[PDB]
């Protein structure tokens, strides 16, 4: 309660079910750059919803950029029709949000050293090493990076309702440590 | 020398000032050698700019135009590149989950949704005569870009119509091939786009002229039965770009009309847009009922709902018997509120003359909750001019009108709905400024069309505000003499007025007692300006509590709007405004500026007042006239404003002059002033502000002041500033008598 988490990003798969070329398809469309050395994929770009695409000769598609699970299936859809125009078998099958994240900010400092002792053993926190303490909760397996700014960023969500479900679980703890 | 000149010209990275480069350029003896160079760039910028070099040089330049016009099949295949570059070992397949974590910001947590299956593997120019086989070469170029900077540069070439050069004899040969052949896409934008072929298909169409009679165009509407969409996608651009030259029309248009059905969505979309430029006769019940369906697929979105939308208002637009089918009408609410803009205006556009309740309660909705303006501005359009608005949605938005502004609209008053205007997370995203704004249009709207009485209430704050002032135009339309409303005590309202009691009715006097003390609770700053609203709206018009409005409130339109009834009630004699006016005049000339919104607004009536002669006396008056200057400025009643001007002057006022300078006739009192005495401190924040065809009187004098040494510094500062402007050309205008030194003094100059 108080205030409300912003997603920044949403990552997901689908099978297109097929066999790509994916030297064809990079070939084909100027808005795809495709590095062997570099990674085993193909990057295709869209220009709205902002987005980008993962494509694997085994027809298996990660897309992430989207701020929505909304936009996420769209962009999806969007990039799977340039397949099937590109001339492959593609269907649209399997698809799942694999990770959100979000952010937040309580517009107040926090004593990151009390937090951390509290618990040493679900958090991880060296201010000579990186800025901020990672928590790691276990119901839900969520992972938040909390800053003395007060701002708050949470990653490894397979659904928004453990969104909410976690930072339900820290804000009791962050007011104990202003 | 000139090849150094070139040689900096040459030199080019990163922006539009070598457009500015290339836009500069002009007349020289030779070379282009590094022209080509730019022709085959990968950038979308430099060839264009390269291209544009070779557009200069063209005069008594010869050139062969044999066409060989064959359909010869090829069996070649033009992409981006050859792709030999692809030909590399891959990294471990566990350094490529690391890179594959990175791009998709997967830091901190586990991804296991890769696997072995997803990373297998499956499977010299410096003679001219030798500029043009490097192009006719790259025309047929394996890198995409070679092709379009090759074909971009013919299109300059046959851009200007009018040495020996032979022009090469299979050019058409050559286009046919990449029409058919090449297949290289950009699927960026949800509009596909065939970069090569296209800028190929418009060559074509300059060539068309120059060419024997030919069956080109018959065998075009050929490609439009293909089953490869690519080659489809061919036969329509290049159709487009010569669609002057389409006769048999009946001819194509029959295929058109097919595609309207493609199952591929650029082919519908190329199809429609094409099909809007000829005449549709035969095949009219048979392309609405292929465009209606298409409106209705529902597909959340297809490209092609604007190309077909298009198509309809055409169809009905040319043949005013027919019109829309009453059970399609429920077909085309929806699109008023579509996500995409071309599809918001379109539809705007198919009903601008029609009068179904129906869609006139979709309209209204538009003005409401549209996100851009220039959108919102249509649909205010299509009701200004109605006088004959039914009832019911005179009353029906009356008070939706005057919902809680801090609630949603309900879903159970309008038919559209959008994520932004309806959830009660939306709003606080919009801001009740705009909410405010988009209400206070509409109102301005529905007032045209007689006032039936309104006797529901709904009992908000804004409610009030509303109800109120549309008692008060009708009283302006019935004269009806003044009758002093009466405001209850803070209580009453505080009982009655849902939006109110969010608050502590304690705090709330506290802001009350002393605003300029921005409370702390969060909700009753801004109940502060409802209030301060509905009074000064329920005393209308009385104007007492109305200083206070314009103190505090936040949303500009209503300023507009509240100032706007103010303004035709004094022109029916219908109001006192002699307080509201000092009251304002000082508020504004001290840093109050929500009191602008008024003086705009009733403008030039200013200076009919008695109020005006009373302002060439105070002390105050400049920084009044600082303010709102523009406004004055216009009138067609000069001797007036004049006063003010000669105070500017006497007290070199620089934004009170600057605005008085956007005029002519005060640039010639001023100028005539000058001469008799130049403060250059002013003449350099003020001249460059007037008509520039005056500098060439003040660079003698000017000079004066610097071969003597007086104002050194300013004098010579200012000169530089008019030096740059002596090329420009004299005013007729002006009088006659300084035409006999602008021209003296600009004769001086050259002299010799």
């Amino acid at each position: 309660s108080g205030i409300i988490p912003t997603l920044q990003n949403v990552v997901a798969t689908v099978n297109l079910s097929c066999k790509l070329d994916l030297k064809n398809i990079a070939l084909r469309a100027r808005n795809a750059e495709y590095n062997p050395k570099r990674f085993a994929a193909v990057i295709m770009r869209i220009r709205e919803p902002k987005t980008t695409a993962l494509i694997f000769a085994s027809g298996k598609m990660v897309i992430t950029g989207a701020k929505s699970e909304k936009s996420s299936r769209m962009a999806a859809q969007r990039y799977a029709k340039i397949i099937h125009k590109l001339g492959f078998n593609a269907t649209f099958d399997d698809f799942k949000i694999q990770n959100i994240v979000s952010s937040c900010d309580i517009k107040f400092s926090i004593r990151l050293e009390g937090l951390a002792y509290a618990h040493s053993n679900y958090c991880s926190y060296e201010p000579e090493l990186f800025p901020g303490l990672i928590y790691r909760m276990v119901k839900p397996k969520i992972v938040l990076l909390i800053f003395v700014s007060g701002k708050i960023v949470l990653t490894g969500a397979k659904v928004r309702d453990d969104i909410y479900q976690a930072f339900n679980n820290i804000y009791p703890v962050l007011i104990q440590h202003r | 020398l000139n090849t150094a000149q070139s040689k900096v010209l040459k030199g080019y990275t990163t922006d539009e000032l070598v457009s500015q480069i290339k836009e500069y350029v002009d007349f020289t003896p030779y070379i282009l050698k590094q022209t080509y160079r730019l022709l085959c760039g990968q950038a979308s910028e430099d060839r264009r700019n390269g291209a544009r070099i070779l557009r200069s040089l063209m005069f008594q330049f010869k050139l062969v135009t044999d066409f060989k016009i064959e359909y010869k099949e090829s069996s070649s295949i033009y992409l981006s590149s050859t792709g030999e570059q692809f030909n590399v070992q891959a990294p471990s397949i566990q350094e490529q989950k690391r890179m594959v974590r990175k791009i998709a910001k997967l830091e901190h947590v586990e991804a296991n949704f890769l696997s072995d299956i997803d990373f297998k593997a499956g499977s010299p120019i410096e003679n001219v005569l030798d500029f043009f086989e490097q192009i006719s070469d790259n025309l047929l170029s394996y890198e995409w870009y070679k092709r379009h900077g090759a074909f971009l540069a013919f299109a300059a070439m046959f851009s200007e119509i009018d040495i020996q050069i032979r022009v090469d004899s299979k050019l058409f040969s050559k286009i046919y091939e990449i029409l058919v052949t090449d297949k290289f896409n950009d699927f960026v934008d949800d509009r596909t786009v065939a970069p090569v072929r296209d800028a190929a298909a418009y060559l074509l169409s300059r060539i068309y002229p120059l060419i024997g009679p030919n069956d080109i165009i018959e065998q075009l509407v050929g490609f439009l039965d293909s089953g490869d969409w690519q080659v489809q996608f061919s036969g329509l651009i290049a159709l487009g770009y010569l669609k002057e030259f389409v006769e048999d029309k009946d001819g194509l248009c029959r295929k058109l009309v097919s595609l309207l059905s493609s199952p591929d969505e650029d082919i519908k979309l190329l199809s429609a847009e094409l099909l809007c430029h000829f005449p549709i006769t035969d095949s009219l019940d048979l392309v609405l009922e292929k465009c209606w369906k298409n409106i209705e697929s529902e597909e959340l979105i297809s490209v092609s709902k604007t190309s077909n939308l298009s198509l309809l208002t055409k169809i009905y637009r040319e043949n005013p018997e027919l019109s829309i089918p009453p059970e399609r009408l429920k077909d085309i609410f929806p699109c008023f509120t579509s996500p995409v803009p071309e599809v918001r205006t379109s539809i705007l556009n198919m009903v601008k003359n029609l009068s179904e309740e129906s869609i006139d309660f979709l309209v209204a909705e538009v003005v409401l909750i549209e996100e851009k303006d220039e959108i919102r501005e249509m649909a205010i359009k299509l009701l200004k001019k109605r006088r004959d608005l039914p009832k019911n949605l005179i009353l029906h938005f009356m008070n939706v009108i005057g919902g809680s502004l801090y609630e949603p609209y309900s879903e159970d008053d309008f038919v559209s709905y959008e994520d932004l205007y309806f959830t009660k997370s939306g709003i606080n995203v919009v801001g009740k400024d705009e909410i405010l704004k988009n209400r206070c249009l509409l109102f301005e709207c529905i007032m045209k069309s007689g006032l039936p009485d309104l006797q529901s209430t709904i009992e908000t704050t804004t409610s009030r505000t509303f109800i109120s002032l549309y008692r008060s135009v009708q009283a302006l339309v019935k004269d009806t003499p003044y009758t002093p409303a009466n405001i209850e005590e803070l209580e009453y309202y505080f009982d009655r007025c849902k939006d109110l009691k969010m608050a502590p009715l304690k705090e709330f006097k506290k802001k009350l007692s002393a605003p300029g003390i921005r409370s702390i609770h969060p909700m009753v700053d801004p109940l502060y300006s409802d209030y301060t609203r509905m009074v000064a709206s329920i005393e209308f018009p009385g104007l007492e509590r109305a200083t206070a409005l314009f103190e505090v409130e936040t949303c500009k339109q209503f300023l507009h709007l509240f100032s706007k009834m103010i303004t035709e009630y004094y022109d029916a004699e219908k109001i006192s405004i002699d307080n509201f006016l000092l009251k304002a005049y000082e508020g504004l000339a001290s840093g109050k500026d929500g009191f602008l919104s008024f003086f705009e607004v009733f403008n030039t009536r200013l200076l009919a007042h008695s109020f005006f002669h009373k302002i060439g006396s105070l002390e105050n008056r400049l920084d009044f006239f600082s303010k709102t200057i523009h406004i004055y400025t216009k009138t067609s009643q000069i001797q007036k404003i004049g006063f003010v001007f000669d105070d500017a002057l006497r007290e070199k006022n620089i934004t009170v002059i600057n605005g008085f300078m956007r005029s002519l006739e005060f640039n010639e009192k001023f100028v005539r002033k000058a001469l008799e005495d130049l403060d250059v401190e002013l003449l350099d924040a003020v001249l460059m502000s007037g008509d520039h065809s005056f500098n060439p009187l003040f660079v003698k004098p000017l000079l004066r002041n610097i071969s003597g040494n007086i104002d050194r510094e300013a004098s010579s500062k200012v000169l530089s500033k008019v030096i740059p402007t002596l090329g420009f050309s004299t005013n007729t205008k002006i009088s006659k008598d300084l035409l006999e030194m602008i021209e003296r003094e600009k004769k001086s100059l050259e002299s010799l």
